[PDB]
């Protein structure tokens, strides 16, 4: 009888502890501790896996779970090869953790679990990998898991096939870091932890894809989630880094990249801190190493709602880049002459194009020839879109006239033309589209004047002349309560927000220049009356430069608000020398 | 201007004359320092070349452009109204922007502006100015001539006018017996009404059945109307 704790071997000499059983290694001098009878499992009969493929399953994978059965299997294939798993279902409870361990005996090292979610492909890059299930629950509701394993050679990989992963079927080839905090999960569509993090994947953009993230669990401390790949062979030439990184949280740290080598040395080539939208952005970075290096992705987590996410790795060579004509017509009457349009058209015309297309979409105008005559006739292009027809442009003359942009989905041309000097003629084609000619407006609290341009606080209202249309220095200050119309309050506004005005230092020059910058003339008083404003009223100040200093901070006592009145401009005054006689 | 008189040199320092490469068409009204206001009937079908209107300020007479007080101007920009119809004579307005700036002189002075909900009496005594025609067939006036005529309601100018359509947007004026009324050549003139010592903007010169007729007043489009739109470009 051998030691409580120990099972002794079939000889009955050697007494062995309980947990070297069906671990790996041999320890009965007679082999009797590996042998597959012994170390059965109920989940499919099957221990040890010699062959180059195969299939293994749970107990009674065709039918609900009843019973707790733990289950191993260690496949061992020739050297030089890895091991592919591929799962084709996984649906078990959560307390059914698999265990996947690479190596054999008591040194195997455990490289991810398992629960609750689909894995796809997970690829081991041992010879011996061991898979260990552990039933706990009890639910019938389940059906079970189906895997196979094939084996392939790792030596042939690229650097492409090493880098490149869209995330959509399990890991490629990349390594999770074991000296890390957590590991990365899998997790499809909308994760936990609502308002943070990815919504859908950015592959299909949709919820049906499949991407990585932190771990939405309620993380108490920093936590750090690395993600390693294998060593890649050097090139002569350098390649560019191209993926797509998730960070949208309220404690978002940092996420950076760092590289290490044969050396243990790393060198940090990409950074990025605080919230960028929830929105994918496009990160790259330039590789260029002469010996082997490999590519981690070291995410510092911080507590709950500072998810992080990425997906889209692939890595590319090269550095990274920077009286009785027409009438109303549809989309496949796109070309169109007038009415005699082969040569010189006649006189006495008068024809009409209501271009006709759908709610919301605009017309674009392209004259491919336009040759008409002197003043005398003209092409009135209009925007009606009812009885009152508005008007666009007026294009005469044989000249390359601009494009024209409509702003409903009706457009009337008119062709006026004379009784002699016939000219030769107009020809046209539109092509309708979806808010054409005006650029789309950037985002970001970006100001967009009328010119086009982007002026976010660089030209609002601060004496600048950025937009060539004057749309920078638009309406920022009015009258606010005003009785007449050369009356009101001193509303400013200093980006967004309309609030009124101190009067600290108020004086008649100042008085004045805001009077001028109103649009009236100057100004002919200033009586404070009471304050009732609440927003951040500005101290307006003045300097010998010329400029108004305009420091809006909301600190003052016993302020009053200036009631300005500002005099006309030089109006209709006779200044010369006339006089007064009645006829 | 049929039944005027000349006017003194400097009377109206706020009109304009506008000459297409060397041609008086139709007067205009400055308000800002580069900001005109002429009819939008006169200007329908030249707004592709700008640089071919020229913009006289301060002109008296039309053969003495060699005076020291005549700053000479180009146009750069012609604004037409969104709303304009030269086919039912609607909107009839427009603004020309000038080249370079003007210093304001006692023979160069902006004109006066309406402001929104501005009643205007019927009747009311305007004064008009600008080198029009003192016939219906005849030539063009040298000399700055001027001219005066009351302001008639809108229904009395429908039921006067009907065969055209006097829109809300147009404030007629002129004598019952006609004899002193607006001419060929000078539709674009402005229309100056004293008030508090003020000549504003009330109309501009638009068009009319004939000139020099009995019982065919003048058409002015109300400026009134467009006070928003001009202001939107003066800034």
């Amino acid at each position: 009888e051998c030691l409580p704790g120990s099972s002794p071997c079939t000889d009955a000499l050697t007494c062995i502890k309980a947990d070297l059983f069906c671990d790996g290694e041999v320890n009965c001098p007679d082999g009797s501790d590996e042998d597959n009878k012994m170390c059965a499992t109920v989940c499919d009969g099957r221990f040890l896996l010699t062959g180059s493929s195969g299939s293994f399953q749970a107990t009674h994978y065709p039918k609900p779970s009843e019973t707790s059965v733990v289950c191993q299997w260690i496949i061992r294939v020739n050297q030089g090869l890895s091991i592919k798993l591929s799962f084709d279902d996984f649906n078990t409870y959560y307390t059914d953790i698999l265990d996947i361990y690479e190596g054999v005996g008591s040194s195997k090292i455990l490289r991810a679990s398992i629960w609750e979610t689909n894995p796809g492909t997970i690829r081991i890059f041992s010879n011996q990998v061991t898979a260990t299930f552990l039933i706990e629950s009890d639910e019938s509701d389940y059906v079970g898991f189906n895997a196979t394993y094939t084996a392939f050679n790792s030596s042939e990989l690229n650097n492409y096939e090493k880098i490149n992963c869209n995330f959509e079927d399990g890991f490629c080839f990349w390594v999770q870091d074991l000296n890390d905090d957590n590991e990365w999960e899998r997790i499809q569509g909308s994760t936990f932890s609502p308002f943070t993090g990815p919504n859908f994947d950015h592959t299909f953009g949709n919820a049906s894809g499949f991407y990585i993230s932190t771990p939405t669990g309620p993380g108490g401390r920093q936590e750090r989630v690395g993600l390693l790949s294998l060593p890649l062979d050097p090139t002569l030439e350098p390649a560019c880094l191209s993926f797509w990184y998730h960070m949208y949280g309220e404690n978002v740290h940092k996420l950076s990249i760092n590289i290490s080598n044969d050396q243990n040395m790393e060198k940090t080539v990409f950074q990025k801190e605080g919230n960028y939208g929830d929105n994918w952005n496009y990160g790259q970075v330039t590789l260029n190493e002469t010996v082997k290096f490999k590519v981690a992705f070291n995410a510092f987590k911080n507590k709950i709602l500072s998810d992080i996410a990425l997906d889209d790795i692939s890595l590319t060579y090269g550095i990274c880049n920077g009286c009785g004509g027409p009438f109303e017509l549809w989309e496949p009457n796109t070309t169109f002459s007038s009415t005699n349009f082969p040569n010189s058209y006649p006189n006495l015309a008068f024809c009409v194009w209501i271009l006709n297309a759908q709610k919301g979409k605009n017309i674009q105008l392209h004259f491919q020839e336009f040759d008409l005559e002197n003043i005398n006739d003209v092409v009135e292009i209009r925007d009606g879109e009812e009885a009152d027809s508005l008007l666009l442009a007026v294009y005469t003359g044989p000249g390359p006239v601009k494009d024209v942009f409509s702003t409903t989905n009706r457009m009337t041309v008119l062709l006026i033309t004379n009784d002699v000097l016939a000219r030769g003629g107009f020809k046209a084609n539109f092509t309708t589209g979806y808010h054409l000619g005006i650029p789309e407006p950037c985002k970001a609290d970006h100001f967009q004047c009328k010119n086009g341009e982007c002026v976010p606080l660089v030209n609002l209202c601060d004496g600048h002349l950025h937009c060539e249309d004057g749309s920078d220095e638009a309406d920022c200050v009015r009258f606010f309560n005003g009785t007449t119309n050369n009356n009101g309050l001193v509303r400013f506004r200093i980006q967004s927000i309309w609030h009124t005005a101190c009067a600290e230092n108020w004086t008649t020059q100042i008085s004045n220049d805001v009077c001028q910058l109103l649009g009236l003339g100057s100004g002919n008083s200033s009586k404070p009356i009471f304050p009732t404003d609440g927003g951040p009223f500005v101290k307006l100040n003045t300097a010998p430069d010329g400029h108004l200093i305009l420091t809006p901070s909301q600190q003052c006592l016993q302020d009053s608000l200036i009631r300005l009145q500002c005099n006309h401009k030089s109006c209709g005054k006779k200044l010369a020398a006339q006089d007064i006689t009645p006829k | 201007i049929v039944g005027g008189s000349n006017a003194k040199e400097g009377a109206w320092p706020w009109v304009v004359g506008l000459y297409y490469g060397g041609r008086l068409l139709c007067g205009a009204s400055l308000v800002s320092s580069d900001w005109l206001v002429s009819a939008a009937h006169c200007v329908y079908g030249r707004n592709l070349e700008p640089s071919k209107w020229t913009a006289i300020l301060g002109l008296h007479m039309k053969s003495n452009l060699t005076s020291p007080q005549t700053v000479p101007r180009l146009i750069d920009e012609i604004v037409i109204n969104p709303h304009y119809n030269r086919r039912r004579k609607d909107n009839d307005i427009a603004m020309m922007h000038l080249e370079f700036k003007v210093n304001y002189t006692d023979y160069i002075q902006p004109i006066c502006l309406p402001e929104e909900n501005q009643v205007f009496p019927p009747g009311r005594n305007c004064s008009i100015a600008g080198w029009g025609t003192v016939v219906y067939q005849g030539t063009t006036a040298n000399i700055l001539q001027e001219a005066d005529v009351p302001l008639l309601s809108n229904e009395r100018c429908q039921q006067q006018m009907p065969e055209y359509n006097i829109t809300e947007n147009m404030i007629c004026a002129g004598y019952e017996e006609g004899g002193i009324d607006s001419c060929q050549g000078d539709s674009g003139g402005p229309l100056m009404c004293q008030e508090n010592n003020r000549w504003f903007l009330a109309g501009v010169t638009s068009f009319g059945y004939k000139c020099a007729l009995p019982n065919r007043p003048g058409v002015y489009a109300r400026v009134s109307r467009f006070t928003e739109w001009i202001q939107s470009f003066l800034h």
